[PDB]
């Protein structure tokens, strides 16, 4: 081979795998507190509800 | 809509890879080109008939 390729350039490659955003999840819920209060013969047991 | 998107890392994950074969890395000198090898072939001894 030639005595001038050493001038000539090689550079490395790489990979570039490139990752966007995730996903924000949520979730609601509504407690009542005048319809509930019907059923729940006793008050320990609508706090049980709630937890 | 009108800022630039932002990067956060770039990770450039690697590991080096072995041989397996390591402890055969015998080391000479680069000189000479050509490398024999020989043993020295058989002879069993004779019975000796001194007439």
């Amino acid at each position: 081979k030639n005595e001038e390729l050493m001038l000539k350039r090689n550079y490395p490659r790489m990979a570039t795998k490139l990752y966007g955003n995730g996903i924000v999840k949520k979730q609601k819920f509504t407690l009542n507190n005048n319809d509930t209060r019907f059923n729940f013969q006793t008050l320990a047991d609508a706090t049980n509800y709630a937890l | 809509k009108y800022l630039f998107p932002k990067i956060n890392e770039t990770l450039l994950i690697d590991i080096a890879l072995g041989n397996r074969f390591n402890w055969l890395a015998k080391e000479q000198d680069f000189i000479g080109q050509y490398s024999e090898e020989y043993v020295i072939m058989d002879t069993v001894p004779i019975n000796m008939d001194l007439s």
